[PDB]
């Protein structure tokens, strides 16, 4: 099962809303996680099972979608939110997308 | 179950050689079945490499590394080990040990999410 992340780069300003898309090659139902990776650091789980926030994750991070169309929303962007975000599916073993670099301008 | 995964330092290696990455797990309870290995090539997303399967208590590796990957764990020192052999320049990546999230239901060919990760270990192949 393959994951396509769009856009490759998403440049926004603080306070703006980030809409990240993850598309699955086959249906993965709700078995999708989203991670944040700040540079030189390891991924941090943000969302699991498409929409559930992980422990200590701000409300501004919201997950949505099912089957093949999934979305990570970072409403009210904060400068610290600049990272590459990855989606990972667990339905057909383990695969991650290519990342979306979120730049803060 | 709040843990801390600490990895070994960055290695620079010559092609055709082998690298051994370690991963010290601190806190809670060590489980060799929960700590798994992944890698992240530059500009790429993470990629699962292997784990030690429960019941069988046997290491299991992704097709790509099968034949040249060796995963072990020492329950006494709560340390997970990884060893990648016949190093190719394409093996240039940051190697991660990560702990799994236990699913409410584990089914046919389903996998895991990863909550805690080690800092990563850059392995640079010449």
């Amino acid at each position: 099962a393959e994951l396509t992340q769009s856009p490759a780069t998403l440049s926004l300003s603080p306070g703006e809303r980030a809409t990240l898309s993850c598309r699955a090659s086959q249906s993965v139902n709700k078995y999708l996680a989203w991670y944040q990776q700040k540079p030189g650091q390891a991924p941090r789980l943000l969302i699991y099972d498409a929409s559930n926030r992980a422990t200590g994750i701000p409300a501004r991070f919201s997950g949505s979608g099912s089957g093949t169309d999934f979305t990570l929303t970072i409403s009210n962007l904060e400068p610290e939110d600049f990272a590459v975000y990855y989606c990972q599916q667990r339905s057909d073993w383990v695969t991650f997308g290519g990342g979306t670099k979120v730049e803060i301008k | 179950e709040v843990q801390l995964l600490e990895q070994s330092g960055a290695e620079v290696k010559k092609p055709g050689s082998s690298v051994k990455v370690s991963c010290q797990v601190f806190g809670d309870t060590f489980s060799r079945y929960t700590i798994q290995w992944l890698r992240q090539a530059p500009g790429q997303g993470p990629e699962w490499m292997g784990n030690i399967i429960p019941v069988y208590n046997t290491p299991n590796y992704a097709q790509k590394f099968q034949g040249r990957l060796s995963i072990t764990a020492d329950d006494s020192t709560s340390t997970a080990y990884m060893e990648l052999s016949s190093l190719r320049s394409e093996d240039t990546a940051v190697y991660f040990c990560a702990r799994v999230v236990i699913p409410n239901a584990i089914r046919h060919t389903m996998g895991y999410y990863f909550d805690y990760w080690g800092q990563g270990t850059l392995v640079t192949v010449s």
